[PDB]
């Protein structure tokens, strides 16, 4: 092609690979705050898990343990995804994952039940059909418990009146902050603990049931808000890595049309040093 | 002779619209490249789907080219390149495989080929 | 409205480099993408076909204050061709003062026009 | 010419601080038009503030666009138009509409014109 | 000195562009650029004024010794301006003896000098 054809793709990819980069820092700092609020969140979870150890242990339970399990009535499945895309597969890995598995596991909509986090999630279900009941569409970069805690208020206390039977929550983890992969786990009936009596007498000043009765759906919030936060730091790793990959891409593509353009140019003027020299000749 | 007064107004329509579909697939080729496919928006995957279609569909086997392929070749009629671009088009055959198109002639052979591969 | 045109075009031409990271941008962008590819499908035109310049002014204007905003993009040339049509036949009035002063009409009196077109128009 | 001792301290400080803002706002317009510019920080988003009205405040009406607008010309000595830039970067005026400083003269006309459309 | 001097400039022209949010301690904020934005301060001169050699190396010292890093950065080229005035007043054993034998002088009363000089300075 023409210099004049080479300058104009040079110049879009350049100009791609700036906010590329961009993004990428943006992300980066964004991760970093991100980490503070699993970092907070862990002991609040660990010593409310530590108390569930012995309150929750010896006894039939609320119908959380109980394992009331009824077989197929729109038994709950949770999917959080980012609300913008520029993270790769990310969000369709999860989203992939969920569809597959619900439509192996169940065929009549009256048997399905979904709950969704984020706008793709959203956007993905209406090029599909699925029955969504409740959704959250934004979130700030830095989700505090207070700010997922209605509605994991909500979906809990539809898990709660046997509206619900069973909720499963699909996100992603990352093994580092370069791999991000999917993880699901049968949340409410608690079939696993541990078992160790300290104050196993007397920790129950209105009673045994009664304070338990309460403090399993708070327990499950708190799981509920765990795996969020634990989407939030994989999505900024996605997007991370992949502006990353993209603006090294870019810059393979500038290294390639800059040398195509070089040699061009070259090309050009030593057929320009020819004519002149054979006109120069002519006479 | 490409005006619609010439050749008619569904011809017309037919060949500027698969002239804007393609002139699209060439113009995204460096964010595809760079970018990444997964990243394009709904409307430019569709697109790109009918573009390689398309950029598929345009060849076919000749008569005198039985020497070089074992093909015996075709003749088609400008109203069946019409009707199969315009069925191609309004996304009739979205699902065959991009194989299924190249070197063939009407419209029909594209659907004998997918059957014979199992579609 | 000329001047208004070139401010949209270039705005849009400006933020064009952008459109290509997805739908999901800041709030005023896309509409502003919206307007900029609304002035590009009113740009349009076929072949052997000149337009009055009494009814350039009048559909550019429709354009620019914003009364094509709600139209789909693909609609926009048959909702040219239509307004021209209903212009043959109401407002005439508008394109007599337009080709006899050189000016626009009365404010209110285009608005109603406008106004009246557009409840008999159809979308798709 | 833009020198401490030639144009004097007050004048390259203004001027250098100026050429620093806008440059700094050179590097934030893709952030701004891909994610909202309520991410940003607080600061940045002031600069932005800023950055907009000196963009504005640069350009003048002349004389010689008569012609052309309608508008009569204006003439700004460098003294009013340093200080001029002095105040808007320390921000006595940053609760005007940006639309008031565009062709126009000296500060104070900003603030008429601001008036006359109604702040 | 020139080759501690070395590295530290090309570590910071390297971490120049993730200067807006450092946080991961001195691999982000200390003697990763904070020690670079002080030499870049510190390589800064005024026209026509060239310095002695061994009052550029008393300077590039003080800077690759870590004796500077608790001055502001808007104040290094003052602490550079008083120092030599100080060196000009006191540090004529230490001056002499570089601009005779090419050699740095002894390490603990160079360091004891400018400590002496840090006394007398006073921060803005």
């Amino acid at each position: 092609a023409s210099l004049r054809d080479i300058k104009t793709r040079i110049n879009a990819t350049k100009k791609t690979s700036q906010i590329t980069k961009a993004m990428e820092m943006v992300s980066t700092s964004k991760l970093n705050r991100a980490e503070q609020n699993a970092k907070s969140f862990v002991p609040y979870m660990e010593k409310i898990q530590e108390v569930v150890a012995n309150v929750a242990l010896g006894a039939g339970g609320a119908s959380h343990p109980m394992l009331v399990s009824r077989p197929v009535k729109k038994t709950g499945y949770l999917v959080i995804t980012s609300d913008r895309g520029l993270a790769g597969a990310y969000n369709s890995n999860v989203l992939r994952l969920v569809y597959q598995t619900i439509q192996k596991r169940h065929a009549s909509p009256d048997e399905y039940a979904i709950i969704v986090i984020g706008r793709v999630g959203l956007s993905f279900f209406r090029k599909r059909n699925m029955p969504v009941i409740l959704d959250i569409t934004r979130l700030p970069d830095q989700p505090s418990f207070a700010d997922i805690k209605e509605i994991a208020r909500k979906t809990v206390g539809l898990f709660a009146d046997g509206t619900f039977d069973e909720l499963y929550m699909y996100y992603n983890h990352y093994v580092s902050a370069i791999q991000q992969e999917v993880t699901e786990r049968k949340l409410l009936p608690l079939t696993d603990l541990a078992e160790n009596k300290q104050r196993t007498v007397y920790e129950f000043e209105p009673s045994q049931e009664e304070i338990l009765d309460v403090l399993l759906p708070q327990y499950a919030e708190s799981l509920i808000y765990g795996a969020l936060l634990d989407a939030k730091a994989s999505e900024h790793a996605a997007r991370m890595t992949a502006m990353k990959n993209a603006t090294d891409n870019a810059n393979e593509l500038i290294r390639t049309l800059t040398l195509s353009y070089n040699r061009a140019r070259q090309a050009a003027i030593t057929q320009e040093i020819t004519e002149i020299v054979a006109g120069a000749n002519a006479l | 002779a490409l005006a619609p007064e010439i050749v008619g107004e569904e011809h017309y329509q037919v060949a500027r619209k698969v002239q804007q579909t393609l002139q699209r697939y060439k113009e995204l080729q460096d964010i595809i490249a760079i970018l990444g496919m997964d990243e394009l928006s709904d409307e430019d995957k569709l697109v790109v789907h009918r573009a390689r279609r398309i950029q598929f569909f345009l060849s076919q086997n000749f008569h005198v080219a039985e020497q070089f392929t074992g093909q015996p070749g075709s003749y088609v009629p400008v109203k069946e390149t019409v009707r199969g671009f315009k069925e191609i088009l309004e996304g009739k055959y979205d699902h065959l495989p991009e194989d299924a198109f190249r070197l063939v002639g009407r419209i029909e052979e594209v659907v004998e080929k997918a059957k014979a591969m199992g579609v | 409205v000329a001047g208004t045109l070139r401010l949209d075009l270039a705005a849009y031409r400006e933020l064009e480099a952008f459109a290509q990271f997805g739908s999901d941008l800041d709030k005023a962008t896309q509409a502003k993408l919206a307007r900029g590819a609304r002035t590009v499908e009113v740009l349009k035109q076929d072949l052997h076909q000149p337009i009055p310049v009494e009814k350039q002014v009048l559909i550019i204007y429709a354009l620019t204050r914003g009364f094509l905003d709600d139209i789909p993009v693909e609609d926009v040339r048959r909702f040219e061709k239509e307004f021209y049509l209903f212009l043959d036949q109401n407002g005439q009035h508008l394109l007599e003062h337009i080709r006899t002063t050189k000016d626009l009409p009365n404010e209110d009196d285009l608005n109603k026009a406008i106004e009246a077109f557009k409840k008999t128009f159809v979308v798709s």
